[PDB]
């Protein structure tokens, strides 16, 4: 029902912290754990996973070797120890609950956001336009676009796209391009090319007016582009 | 004389019985238990022995040469010690998979399985493999006389070929046969105190135990007698009383799968339908 | 005669799915193609993903002698029974993660043979106190009740068109009802033994039994006689599960001999055999488009067939 | 994909549960059998007491772990439910020992033996023999010669040659007479003598079940 | 009539054996297998 | 046939098994 994120505060540049994801309401040993950060400007990405048990961890490219992290299973626990924290890590971290197989919602429900301020081959998605203003009720359409064909040989596509609400959890939407997500009305509609994608929002309503996000899922790294933010 | 004859006669009772064990044990109808892959590792180690030993130690005791080159007899000093230590290990071995199942059976019933079963085969070929490195390094030939090629092991310590010695004849004789027959005295112990066929199992136990402490005694003290009292030693024990030394230990490993399979009525009767 | 023979058809296991612990009783297949349940009586009730040869969930069975599986059209419960007289739904897709129970359906009197998901929230099953129930997850009671049976019923069928099921008994008795009235509209005494499993036509018109004295007898709706019965000379062993086609020109049906006699729908030839299990044959379903082809048997051991 | 991590792992939770299964394999199938009123449940609060639908009873011990599959009850065809049972390590069953000559609780009420001899034809069919091995048990002794004398024994019984009309010896040659009808003499009925109220009655199953692993291991472990 | 049931039973396989994976077997190009 | 032994207190071996 609620996950709680701690490990905030004001640290110079150089300096060791402890992130913590505590989580209940749910199985969290049958999980894996995502670790998307934001930018307080620039859009999302990237920094680790785990699957469920603490098996496979993963990480984004450029941060290989210098994060490390434990989860704390009997007790629902996640450790991510900080170490030599650079000025360019200023960021909302969010805990992200995903779960792996067929039918599957991964990315489904996200972590409240921990705030990190410190003073002073891959595979690339980019979106369409930072700012679209749209009035409701007008069926918006957002575009991105990739580098790569993603219509894996298994037979579908590893995109998801998103949505922020301003101020809480960029909540999930579409996961497969063409697969509802749970918790959200039966109003958004994905589609796409194997490399281009699209996301059609009709009939728009209140408080839909967030900033979007679109994800490549195919490989092991993990881009967002700057997001589409719509506005009125 | 009678030696050609009688390891004739041994080697096809040997190797066409343990060619049945291996054939009716590689395939499994649902039949493959503890003891039949532990048997399975007894007559795959059993078959090593007898291809490997019977003719390449009757030939240099009749012959007085070996036709074939050195490498060759590096490959047999291997397939001797390998084929010994894993034929004895595994007599130890399933002595004692049925000491845990007739004692304390509640535990054994928890602790024993397939998976078990070739992990502890596994774990006596690689032992096995293991303690026995030095063995086929120091078989280098010595050509003796005008033509005869020997290739006598050699261990250049007196201490240690007495040591290596005393050791073979303790941790591959000594502990497998006591260990052996404490067991099979607990399964007789057990099968009257919980307790017509147990005396009959009670037969097969002693025939079991006194015949390999009988066929792996002249062995063992051979080695030793070569260890203690050296010259003099070697020649009252050559020729004959070598091979039939050596052929008592033969007629062990042609005797294990007819007394450990052949000789029970379940196995015969299953053997009857794969035929 | 005037069909066409399928011929002797070579199916070969492409995937092999271990992890049961002991004899699988029954499976059902869900309906997007790649998920499957199967249950053991070690307790376990197992989605397994299918072409990838993955499981999906692994479910523990308060009642460890389950008889039963059940998998929702909708894909978010399964449904076990057994001996311990409750039909137990669990809840695939939650927000928790685990597989929970929902509702346990007590109020039978017999063990549960085959339950089926009739609708998302409707869940009919046929159970060993001589009656048939069909429940609804919410109220947890039954909506309404099937007696009149004399013979204990042993299996149950799912209507593709959600409206009218049969149940088989142990009488020798076949008989179909239909959910909303609740009455029993055809009987079919004409057989000998049990009917050990059932299995229904994708049109609804027929429906094959498994029976104990080699019989994979079909009986027909508007026919009204029973008089076509699938006989084998040879084989002595009952029919443990019985599986349709979606063209109903094959039936698949597992047996005692731990082999698959895969026979036509109008000749009765053996068409097919899966022998690759070393216990009898308990299981045997195929995916509602129709890849893959999953055989349980009581050696722990689960086939796809292709 | 990335689902393997979650399957392999999950195989060996499986693992787990086949390395917990094995650490309960002291437990099987122990399938108690029984008709009505001969009083299954008061053994088996008696056994829970001493040590502390189908309902399956926990006896947990240091010595044995053990868990007894009640059957009581649970009206419905024999057959169907039997196959379920082929692993049974023992088909635990209770004889109508005290009540020798009471009459079905069916409305005739005027059977002669064939209450007797239901449960006799019960115990006849038998479908598999590779592990079943019956732990016959006998019911209570406290009251013998009210219940002896107030019916003649001999004319019910066609076959009994005994001596009748006595207290104490009666009860003797009764009993031997009703655990001496064992038709099956292939396999080993381990039949106990326990009351009621007796206690003891763990250590008669434990040992019983220990019996029979052993024979079981002596004939697959090729040692018959 | 079993006539009846018999014609339904030839015109509902005539008419969707094509689908049909067993009855046709299919590439192993969709499937990597 | 011929010895093991070809010299004077030579005391050659033979293999083990």
């Amino acid at each position: 029902v609620q996950l709680v994120e701690s490990g905030g505060g004001l640290v110079q540049p150089g300096g060791s912290r402890k992130l913590s994801c505590s989580a209940s309401g749910f199985a969290f040993s049958s999980f894996g754990m995502h670790w998307v950060r934001q930018a307080p400007e620039k859009g999302l990405e990237w920094v680790a996973y785990i699957s469920s048990g603490s098996g496979t961890i993963y990480y984004a490219d450029t941060v290989k070797g210098r994060f490390t992290i434990s989860r704390d299973d009997p007790k629902n626990t996640l450790f991510l120890q900080m170490t030599s924290l650079r000025s360019e890590d200023t960021a909302m971290y969010y805990c992200v609950r995903s779960i792996y197989y067929y039918g599957s919602s991964p990315f489904d429900f996200w972590g409240q956001g921990t705030t990190l301020t410190v003073s002073s081959s891959d595979i690339v998605m980019t979106q369409a336009t930072s700012s679209v203003p749209v009035t409701p009720g007008e069926s918006v359409s957002i575009s991105c676009r990739s580098s790569k064909s993603l219509l894996h040989s298994n037979g579908n596509t590893y995109l998801y796209w998103f949505l922020q609400r301003p101020g809480q959890s960029p909540q999930l939407l579409i996961y497969r391009m063409s697969n509802l997500a749970s918790g959200v009305p039966d109003r958004f509609s994905g589609s796409g090319s194997g490399t281009a994608f699209t996301l059609t929002i009709s009939r728009l309503e209140a408080e839909d007016v967030g900033v979007y996000y679109c994800m490549q899922h195919l490989e092991y790294p993990l881009t967002f582009g700057a997001g589409t933010k719509l506005e009125l | 004389a009678i030696r050609i004859t009688l390891y004739a006669v041994i080697f096809l009772m040997s190797v066409g019985g343990n060619m049945l064990i291996i054939v009716v044990l590689g395939l499994s109808r649902r039949l493959r238990t503890v003891t039949n892959a532990f048997l399975l590792s007894l007559a795959v180690s059993d078959l090593l022995l007898a291809v490997a030993c019977m003719p390449f130690t009757l030939l240099p005791n009749l012959m007085g040469t070996f036709i074939f080159g050195t490498v060759i007899c590096k490959a047999v000093s291997y397939l001797m010690g390998v084929s010994v230590s894993v034929s004895t290990l595994s007599l130890v071995a399933i002595a004692l998979e049925r000491y845990s199942a007739i004692c304390r059976p509640l535990q054994a019933r928890v602790w024993q399985t397939r998976s078990h079963a070739a992990r502890v085969i596994v774990a006596t070929w690689l032992l096995s493999g293991l303690l026995m490195v030095p063995y086929p390094v120091y078989t280098v030939v010595q050509p003796v006389g005008p033509r005869v090629l020997q290739c006598v092991h050699r261990w250049p310590s007196a201490r240690v070929r007495q040591t290596w010695s005393v050791l073979l004849l303790l941790l591959l004789f000594f502990i497998p046969g006591v260990v052996m027959a404490v067991a099979y005295g607990l399964i007789s112990r057990e099968l009257y105190l919980g307790l017509l066929a147990k005396k009959r199992v009670v037969r097969m136990l002693l025939v079991i135990v006194v015949l390999f402490f009988l066929c792996w005694l002249p062995v063992y003290s051979a080695n030793t007698w070569r260890a203690f009292d050296g010259p003099g030693a070697h020649r009252a024990l050559s020729g004959a009383p070598i091979s039939f030394i050596h052929l008592l230990s033969y007629a062990s490993a042609c005797v294990n799968p007819l007394v450990y399979c052949f000789m029970h009525r379940r196995f015969r009767q299953a053997c009857l339908e794969t035929c | 005669n005037n069909i066409d023979p399928v011929g002797r058809i070579q199916m070969r296991t492409r995937r092999t799915l271990r992890g049961h612990l002991a004899k699988i009783y029954a499976m059902h297949w869900g309906t997007d193609s790649r998920l499957l349940v199967s249950a053991s009586q070690d307790g376990k009730l197992i989605i397994w993903d299918s072409y990838t040869t993955n499981k999906v969930h692994a479910i523990p069975l308060r009642s460890s002698w389950v008889m039963t599986c059940a998998y929702a059209p909708s894909g978010n419960y399964v449904a076990c029974g057994g001996l311990d007289n409750i039909c137990s739904i669990y809840n695939l897709k939650t927000r928790e993660g685990n597989v929970r129970v929902s509702r346990e359906l007590a109020g039978h009197t017999g063990y549960l043979s085959c339950c089926r998901f009739l609708d998302d929230n409707q869940i009919v099953t046929s159970s060993g106190d001589t009656t048939c129930a069909l429940w609804d997850i919410e109220t947890g009671q039954q909506t309404t009740t099937f007696t009149g049976h004399t013979g204990d019923v042993m299996s149950l069928s799912l209507a593709p068109d959600t409206r009218l099921f049969v149940s088989g008994a142990c009488d020798a008795s076949a008989k179909l009802w239909d959910v909303r009235e609740g009455m029993c509209r055809q009987t079919f005494t004409g057989h000998e033994s049990d009917i050990n499993a059932i299995c229904f036509f994708p049109n609804g018109n027929a429906f094959a039994t498994g029976s104990d004295d080699a019989t994979c007898r079909l009986f027909d709706l508007r026919a009204d006689q029973e008089l076509m019965t699938y006989s084998h000379d040879n084989i002595i062993c009952g029919i443990t599960s019985v599986s349709f086609s979606k063209s109903g020109r094959l039936l698949l049906a597992g047996y005692d001999d731990f082999n698959c006699n895969v026979w036509d729908a109008l000749k009765a030839d053996r068409a097919g055999v899966l022998a690759g299990h070393d216990n009898r044959v308990s299981c045997l379903g195929v995916t509602d488009d129709g890849m893959a082809v999953a055989t349980g048997s009581w050696d722990s051991f689960l086939k796809i067939w292709n | 994909a990335e689902d393997k991590a979650a399957v392999e792992r999950s195989k060996m939770i499986d693992r787990n549960l086949r390395r917990d299964k094995r650490d309960a394999r002291r437990e099987l199938k122990l399938l108690l059998l029984g008709t009505g009123e001969s009083g299954k449940s008061t053994f088996i609060k008696q056994m829970r007491i001493i040590h502390g639908g189908i309902i399956e009873y926990p006896f947990d011990l240091q010595s044995v772990i053990f868990r007894m599959v009640d059957v009581g009850g649970q009206r419905s065809e024999r057959r169907k439910w039997i196959h379920c049972f082929e692993n049974v390590t023992s088909i635990m069953f209770l004889v109508a020992l005290s009540e020798y000559d009471q009459v079905l609780v069916e409305s005739d009420n005027e059977n002669r033996m064939e209450e007797s001899k239901a449960l006799f034809r019960t115990i006849i069919t038998y479908p598999w023999f590779q592990n079943s091995s019956v732990i016959l048990f006998l019911n209570k002794k406290d009251l013998l010669e009210e219940k002896i004398m107030y019916s003649h024994l001999v004319d019910y019984f066609p076959e009994y040659d005994g001596p009748q009309r006595d207290a104490q010896a009666a009860r003797e040659f009764i009993l031997k007479m009703f655990v001496d009808l064992n038709p099956d003499s292939d396999k080993i009925i381990y039949s106990h003598f326990t009351c009621a109220t007796d206690t003891e009655n763990i250590r008669f199953v434990f040992a019983a079940v220990k019996d029979t692993i052993l024979q079981l291991n002596l004939k697959e472990y090729n040692l018959v | 009539k079993v006539s009846k049931a018999a014609a339904d039973l030839m015109a509902y396989c005539e008419a969707h054996a094509k689908e049909d994976p067993l009855l046709t077997p299919v590439p192993a190009s969709e499937n990597p297998f | 046939q011929g010895p093991w032994l070809e010299e004077e207190e030579e005391a050659y071996g033979w293999m083990d098994f």
